C-alpha cells in the first residue's frame, strides 16, 4: 500500500537492514560529507571560557542498502517522518571542545531526514551546544580570539569512518550581529585535526575556526577615556598655588581613589588569569601618573621647608610622557 | 461503537493507520493554522537578550483519515495518550534557546477532532526565546520582540503554516510586565526561510515594547539632576568661602561618578553609545566643569577679585541655562521617536 | 485467588478498562475533590516574583468499573506502579515556571481504592509558582500568592475540579518561613477560565503573607539612621574646624550614596516607587542639608560669627524636629495598613 | 542449575513472581531495617537553609518468595538491570527540596539475597535536604539538620521502617566540613507522620552541628576590636585636635558600618537579631559616642577647660571598663552557659 | 557467513548470552584494567570545593563467551547500541557531586571486541568531582585532588580494578587551566574502600595542582601595596596642614577596607587563617598604625613642633623598612615551602 510497503521494504524488522552494522561492511571507509548552519551564536561568559552556538547540524552519506527503485518515480528526494531517524544507521558524531550539550525537542524531536535514489542519505539535527575556546586575553579590549569546534567521531575508527567538508557553503549563517565581538564570515578558516588516542588507534576529527574579534567601543566609552580626563585634571592641581595647598592632596587621592576602584570593578568582571592584560597596563599606568602628581606636590611641600619652579618642571614633564606612553601603548595594543 | 473497540478500529493498530506520513502523501500540501493564548511574559533580560514565555500552542489541521461516521456529534475530545499515534506537524522556534513541556500530573496535550477529520493539537511550552535588542536609546526604547514558527523535516511543497484570521494571538487578562508595557499592536508575518536543503515555510509574530522609565527616573535621572542643581550652589558663594564650594564639588562628583559606574557596569556590553550613558557623561562633566571654574577662580584671584566674581555671576546664570537647553535637546529628541 | 489475578481482572491486560476512555463518556463530567498538603514553603524571590513549594497533591473522584467484591474490606491500597495503567485526571498549575515530580527509590505516588469506586492519586510534586507582586509599600506587605489548578484537554462539561469542603489546605506543624509570615486563612476559589476552545474548569487558592520588617529595617534604616545622626553632629563642631566639618559632610553623603544603591539595587527593576526608597532618598537629602548648612554658615561669615553660630545651632535644635516628625508621618501612613 | 534458568525461574518472567504485591499480602506489615553510609556532606547554605548529602542507603527485608536451595551459596550478588522486576519498598526524604540518583556506567545499585529472602537494597543518593535554623546566637550555634526517611504509597499497617541495631547511620573516615564540625553522636526516633489518608511511617536522624567560629572571630571581633582601640587612642588626645579626632572616630565608624554590612550580607533574611549583629551594633555605639564626647568636649570648651579635661580623663578610664563589662557579659553568656 | 546473524548468534538474542551475568559466575573475579584520556580540565571552584573534568574513560576485561572464530579479524569494533546486550561492569565515582554522559548524535559510547573474547568499553563522561582543599596557604598552595574509580554491586570477591600499566593516564596536548600550574606528576594508589557489606575495590588518581599567583598578586596585593605606600606619603607633609593627612588617612584606610571586603567576598568562610588574609589584615594594621602616629604628633604638637618633625621624620624613613622586613619575611616563609 502507498509508501509504507516502501518504508518497511526498505528500512524495518521486516526487512534484513541491520541499523547496527556500518554500510560497506569490511570495505571502504564511509565518507560523511558535512555542512553546517548557525541561527544563533552568543552567551560568551569569558568566565568560564566557553561560548553557545545554537546551529541546524547536518550531514550526508551513503548507504547502498537505502536504494529507491521504480517504487517510488515522483521526484529525486524523499522525506521521512524523523521518528525513524533513530531506526537507520548513524555516524557516531560528537563535538569534543564541548562542555555540556542538548537537542531539541519541541512538537517533535527537531530532526531533518532526506533520502535519494543513489542511496544518498542526509540527516541534520538541530543542536544548542555550549563549546570552548580557551581566550588568550593579553590584548583585552583588541583580542583576535579564534574559536573553534572539532567534530569527531567515537566508536568508528578512520578505517571505517570519514568527515570531510562540503566544497561550497560548509558554514552558512544570516544577518549576523553581537554585542561585543564582530564576527569575520570571511576569516572562517577550517581545516583536519584527525586525533590519535592511544590505545584505540586514529579518530577522525574536522574543526571549524571563527575569528572574533572584539570591539573597543564599551572600554573607549566606560574605562579608557574617564581615567585620561582623571589624569588630565591631576594636571590641573598644578596650577593652584602652593599657599592653600589644602585641595591639591584631595585632587591626587581621586586620581588614585578612581582609578583603584576602577580596576576592582573591571577585574571582579572577568576572570582569572596570571598573565597581565593590556587594561590593566593602562590602568597602573594612570594610577601611577596620579600617584607621581601627589608625590610631586609633596616635594614641593618639603622644597618649601622655589617651589613654583619644581611645578613648572612637573607640567614640562608629566604631560610629555604620558603623551608619549599613550602614543607607544596605543602603536602596541592597537 | 464501544469507545474502546472504536479508538482501536480508529488510527489504532487494527486500523490501516499509518503516522509516520503527512495526509494525502504524493500530493497537496497542509494549511496549518497556529494560535498561541500567553499566559505569562517576564524574564527579558539585555543581558542574554531573551524572554520567557509559557504558551498554549494550537495547531489546526486537516487529516482525512480520521473523519468517522460512528458518533451524531460533530466534536470530539480524546485522550492526549492517544496523541503520539496521529500524524503531528513538526514545529520549532528558530529564535528559542532554551523550551520545555511541562509534565505535572500528565503530558500537558490536548486532541479534539471534528466529524469533517479537522485535528485541533494544543500544547503548553515554555520558552526562553532570544531577541537581538538595538539600545541607541535604553530608558525609553521600542523593541521588537519576535517568535518565529516554522517546520524543520517538512518542506513548503508538503507543509505550509499560516496564521489564524481572527483572534490568533491573545493575552491573559491582568497580565502585567515588571518594567515593560505590552502593546495590543502585535504584527504578523512570513519570514520563509530559505535553506541550502529547501523551502521552508515559516510564520512570525512580533511583539512591541514600551519599556518603563520609573525606575531609571527615581533612580538615576533624578539623583543626577539633584546633584548638579546642588553643585551649582556652589557658584552663588563667595570665592573667600573655600570648604563650603570645595566640600559640594567633590562630594557632586564623587556621587556622580559612583552613579555612573553603577548603572554602567548594571547594563550589558555593547560598543555603541546610548542615551543613559550620554546623559550620565554630560551631568559627570557639568559638576566637572563647576569644579574646574572655582579652580580657575582660584587661579585669577592670586582688579583681580573683580574678575573673578565676574566669572562666578556668569557661570551661576549661565549652568543652569546650559543643562536647560541640554536636558530640553535630550527629551525633546529622545522622546518624540516614540 | 492470587492477588495478581485480581488485578488482572480489575485493571490489568483483562477488565476491557481503557485509561484513554473517562468514566460516564458522552455522558455527565467526573466530578474531582482535590485537596493539598504542604510540607514546605520559601525560596519567595522578589526579583523573580515566584515561590517554592512542595506539595502533596491528593486528588479523589468516583468512577465506575474499578469497584468489586473479592476484598470486602472497603479500603484497599495498591502499588504505585498500577498508577500509570488507569484514567488520571488531566491537570496543571496555569500559574507555574517550573514543575517536577520526586523519584528517589521509587516514583513518590499514592494510588487507593475502595469498594464503592472511589479512587485517590496522591502525587508528591515541587512547583515554582508565579506571583504578582504590588512593592508600593516593599518592608511591609500583604501579598496574596496565588496556586490555580485547572485541566487541559478536559472542559467543565467533562472534568470539573471542586474543592474539598472540610479542611483542604494543609500545613505542616513545624513550619518556619525565615522572611514573611503565613497566615491560617486561606481563600479559596473559582477562576473559571475560558480560552477560545471552550470552557475550562479551574480552582485557585490564596495564601496571604505578611512581610516582617526584622531583616530590612536592622540593615537598612538603623544604619541609615546612625549615619544621619553623624552628620548631625557637624552642627556642634566649632565653626573654625572647617575641615572636620567638610570630611564628615562627605563621609556621610558617600556612604549614604552607597548604601541606597546596593539597597535599591538588590530589589527587582520597577516603575511604582517603594517605601524604602523614600527614606533613603530622604536620609540622603537630610545629610546634603547638614552639609548645605554648613556650606551656608561659612557663606554667612566667611560680629557675622553671630548670625552663623545662631543659624547653626537653630539647625542643630530644629533638624532632629523635622526628622523626627517625617518619621512619625511615614510610619503611620506605611504602617496603618496592617 | 543455570544461573539465567535459575534467576528465570527465581524472578524472572517464567518465574511466576509479581512486584506490585508487597510480601504476606493482606496480612502483617514488613519490617525494614534501614542504614545509610554518608560519602559527601556540605553546602551547607544558610540562605536556602539546605545542605548537600550524598549517602549510600541501605535497607534490608525480608520476602518469603525469595528462597532457594539450587546455589547454597548463604548470599548471593545480583545485577541492578533486573532489581525492577522485585518488590522495592516505597520511600522517600519529606525534607528534600532537590533529589538526585546517579547514573554512570551503571545504575548505582546493589541487589544481595540471602538463602531465605533477606532482601538488601543499597542506593547511591544526592539529597539537597532543608533543616530549619534558630540563629539567635549565629556564630556559636548549635543546629539540629534532620533526615526523614518516610514512607508514601504503603501505610504503617502494611510497611513499617525501623532503625538498625548496630551502626544504623556511619560516616566516611576522614568528613571535614569547611565551617562546622560535625559531632559523632547522632539522633534517632521516630516522627511517624499522620496525614488525613492515614498513618504513615517515618523516621528521624538528627545530626547536630557545631560552628567553628575562626573565620567569623579572625574576620569581625578582631577588626572592631582594634577599631575601638583606635577609638579609645582618639579618647586620649587634646581638645584642639579637631580635623585629626574627627577623622580617627569617622574612620571608626565607617569600618565599623563596613564590617556590619559584611555580617549582616553574609546571611540570610529574618526577623530577629543575631548575635554578631548584636556585638557589631554595640561597638558602633560605642566608636559613636566617642564621636559624640568628643562633640560634646568642644561645645564646652567654647574655667571651662579644666572641667572638659576631667571629662575627658573621665571617659578614657570608663569606657575600656565598659567595653570590658560588655565584652564579659556577651562572651559568659553566648559561650559558656550556652 | 553474514554479519547480522553472527552478531545476534555471539551477543544478541539468539546468543546463550545472558547480559546480567559476570563470567566465571560464583567463580574468580575478573580484573577490569582502566585508564583515562582528559580531554580538558577546569572550573575549578574554592567556594564548594570541586573542580570539573570531561575525559574518554576506558575499562577493558575478558569474557570467554564473546569469542569469535568466522571474523578472521584480531580486533573488532561494534555500534555503541548493543552495549545494552552486554554486561559492562558496575563502576561510579566517589567525590563525585554531579556527573553526566554526552550523547550529541549519538549516545558517545565505544565498544570494542578482540578475538579471543577481551573487551574493551570506553565512554565519554562529564565530572564535577569533589576535592578538598587545604587553604592554610592560598594564593600559593598545592592542592591534592582526587578521583577515585569504585565498584558497586560487585565485591573485591568477584570484581577487582586496576589501572594499565604504560601510560594510564593520559592529557590532551593544549590541556590549560587559568590560574593554576597542572602536573605530569600523577599518583596512582589504591582506595580499597571497605564498607559494612563488603569489600568493595577502588583505585585512586591523585592530581598535584600549583596555583599561580597572577591574578591574586595584580588584583590584591599590588593595590593594597600601593595604598600603604599612599599612607606613608601622608607623612611627608607638613603637620599645620591638617586636612592632608586627614584626607589620605580616610581615603586609604576606607579603600583598604572595602579591598579586605572583596578578598574574603573571592573566597569562602573557613576557620583557620588564609595567607591572604594576614597580609590584607596586617596592610590594614600598617595603616592604622600610620594614622594613629599623625594622631599622636597632633597630640604632642599642641618645644613641641620639634618632637612632632622628629618623630614623623623617624616614621617616614623607619616603617618602609619594617614593611620591607616584614614582606621579605611574608614571601620568604609563604613561597618556598609551597
Ligand atoms: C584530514 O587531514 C588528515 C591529516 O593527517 C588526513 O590524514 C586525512 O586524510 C584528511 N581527511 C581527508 C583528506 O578526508
Ligand atoms: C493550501 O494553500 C495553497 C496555496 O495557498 C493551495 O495551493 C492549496 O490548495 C491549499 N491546500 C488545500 C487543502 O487546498
Ligand atoms: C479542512 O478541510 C475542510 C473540508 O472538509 C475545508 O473546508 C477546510 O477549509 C480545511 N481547512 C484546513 C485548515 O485544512
Ligand atoms: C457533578 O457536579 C455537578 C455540579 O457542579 C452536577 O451537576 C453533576 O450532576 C455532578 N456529577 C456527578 C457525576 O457527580
Ligand atoms: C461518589 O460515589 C457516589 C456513589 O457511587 C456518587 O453518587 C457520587 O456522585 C460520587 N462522587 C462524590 C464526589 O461523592
Ligand atoms: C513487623 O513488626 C511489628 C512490630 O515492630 C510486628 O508486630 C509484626 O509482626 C512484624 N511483621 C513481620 C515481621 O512480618
Ligand atoms: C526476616 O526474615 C525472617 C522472617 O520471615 C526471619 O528469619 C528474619 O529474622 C526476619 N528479619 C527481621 C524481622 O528483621
Ligand atoms: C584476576 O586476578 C586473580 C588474582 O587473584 C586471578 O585469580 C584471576 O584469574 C584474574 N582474572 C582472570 C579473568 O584471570
Ligand atoms: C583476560 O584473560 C586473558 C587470558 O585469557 C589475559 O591474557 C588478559 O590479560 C586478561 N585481561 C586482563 C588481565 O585485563
Amino acid at each position: 500500500v502507498p509508501a509504507n510497503s516502501t518504508s518497511n521494504i526498505l528500512n524495518r524488522l521486516l526487512v534484513s537492514y541491520d541499523p547496527r552494522i556500518r554500510p560497506n561492511f569490511k570495505g571502504i571507509p564511509v565518507d560523511v560529507v558535512v555542512n553546517i548552519f548557525i541561527n544563533s551564536f552568543g552567551s560568551i561568559q569569558e568566565t568560564t571560557m566557553d561560548y553557545r552556538v545554537n546551529i541546524f547540524l547536518r550531514q550526508k552519506w551513503n548507504d547502498p542498502r537505502l536504494k529507491l527503485p521504480s517504487d517510488f518515480r515522483g521526484s529525486d528526494a524523499l522525506t521521512v517522518d524523523p521518528t525513524m531517524y533513530k531506526c537507520l544507521w548513524k555516524p557516531d558524531l560528537f563535538f569534543a571542545n564541548e562542555k555540556s550539550a542538548n537537542f531539541h525537542d519541541v512538537t517533535q524531536e527537531n530532526i531533518l531526514l532526506f533520502i535519494f535514489r543513489d542511496g544518498d542519505v542526509l540527516v541534520s539535527m538541530r543542536l544548542s551546544i555550549t563549546l570552548s575556546c580557551p581566550l588568550d586575553l593579553t590584548l583585552f579590549p583588541m583580542d583576535t580570539q579564534r574559536c573553534k569546534m572539532q567534530l569527531e567521531s567515537f566508536g568508528y575508527t578512520t578505517d571505517d569512518l570519514r568527515f570531510i567538508w562540503q566544497s561550497g557553503d560548509p558554514v552558512q549563517l544570516e544577518k549576523i550581529a553581537l554585542p561585543q565581538f564582530d564576527i569575520k564570515k570571511e576569516d572562517i578558516e577550517y581545516g583536519n585535526c584527525t586525533k590519535y588516542y592511544k590505545g584505540t588507534g586514529y579518530y577522525t576529527c574536522v574543526e571549524v575556526i571563527f575569528t572574533l574579534r572584539r570591539q573597543v567601543g564599551f572600554y573607549m566609552m566606560g574605562v579608557y577615556a574617564p581615567t585620561l580626563l582623571i589624569v588630565v585634571l591631576s594636571w590641573l592641581s598644578f596650577w593652584i598655588n602652593p599657599d592653600a595647598s589644602a585641595a591639591r592632596v584631595p585632587l591626587g587621592i581621586f586620581s588614585v581613589l578612581s582609578l583603584a576602584s576602577e580596576c576592582t570593578t573591571l577585574a571582579a568582571e572577568l576572570p582569572k588569569v596570571s598573565y597581565v592584560k593590556a587594561l590593566d597596563v593602562w590602568l597602573i599606568a594612570c594610577l601611577l601618573f596620579g600617584f607621581a602628581s601627589l608625590v610631586e606636590y609633596a616635594v614641593v611641600q618639603v622644597m618649601l621647608n622655589a617651589a613654583k619652579r619644581i611645578d613648572l618642571y612637573a607640567r614640562a614633564l608629566f604631560p610629555f610622557c604620558f603623551l608619549f606612553f599613550n602614543v607607544i601603548y596605543w602603536s602596541i595594543y592597537l | 461503537l464501544s469507545p474502546s473497540d472504536f479508538l482501536d478500529k480508529l488510527m489504532g493498530r487494527t486500523s490501516g493507520y499509518d503516522a509516520r506520513i503527512r495526509p494525502n502523501f504524493k500530493g497537496p500540501p497542509v494549511n496549518v493554522t497556529c494560535n498561541i493564548f500567553i499566559n505569562s511574559f517576564g524574564s527579558v533580560t539585555e543581558t542574554t537578550m531573551d524572554y520567557r514565555v509559557n504558551i498554549f500552542l494550537r495547531q489546526q489541521w486537516n487529516d482525512s483519515r480520521l473523519a468517522y461516521s460512528e458518533y451524531p456529534d460533530d466534536s470530539l475530545d480524546l485522550d492526549p495518550s492517544m496523541l503520539d499515534s496521529i500524524w503531528k506537524p513538526d514545529l520549532f522556534f528558530a529564535n528559542e534557546k532554551g523550551a520545555n513541556f511541562h509534565d505535572v500530573t500528565t503530558d500537558n496535550k490536548l486532541l479534539r477532532i471534528s466529524k469533517n477529520g479537522k485535528v485541533l493539537y494544543s500544547i503548553r511550552l515554555t520558552l526562553t526565546l532570544s531577541c537581538p535588542m538595538d539600545l541607541k536609546n535604553f530608558p525609553m526604547d521600542v523593541q521588537t520582540c519576535t517568535m518565529q514558527l516554522e517546520s524543520f523535516g517538512y518542506t513548503m511543497n508538503d507543509l505550509i503554516f499560516e496564521w489564524l484570521s481572527d483572534g490568533p494571538v491573545q493575552v491573559a487578562e491582568g497580565l502585567t510586565l515588571p518594567q515593560f508595557i505590552l502593546k495590543e499592536e502585535k504584527e504578523l508575518g512570513y519570514c520563509t526561510k530559505h535553506y541550502n536543503t529547501g523551502k521552508f515555510t515559516c510564520i512570525e509574530v512580533k511583539f512591541h515594547l514600551e519599556r518603563q522609565m520609573g525606575y531609571y527616573l527615581i533612580q538615576m535621572y533624578i539623583p543626577s539632576l539633584l546633584i548638579v542643581i546642588l553643585s551649582w550652589v556652589s557658584f552663588w558663594i563667595n570665592m573667600d568661602a573655600a570648604p563650603a564650594r570645595v566640600a559640594l564639588g567633590i562630594t557632586t562628583v564623587l556621587t556622580m561618578t559612583t552613579q555612573s559606574s553603577g548603572s554602567r557596569a548594571s547594563l550589558p556590553k555593547v560598543s555603541y553609545v546610548k542615551a543613559i550613558d550620554i546623559w550620565m557623561a554630560v551631568c559627570l562633566l557639568f559638576v566637572f566643569a563647576a569644579l574646574l571654574e572655582y579652580a580657575a577662580v582660584n587661579f585669577v584671584s592670586r582688579k583681580f577679585v573683580d574678575r573673578a566674581k565676574r566669572i562666578d555671576t556668569i557661570s551661576r546664570a549661565a549652568f543652569p541655562l546650559a543643562f536647560l537647553i541640554f536636558n530640553i535637546f535630550y527629551w525633546i529628541t529622545y522622546k518624540i521617536i516614540r
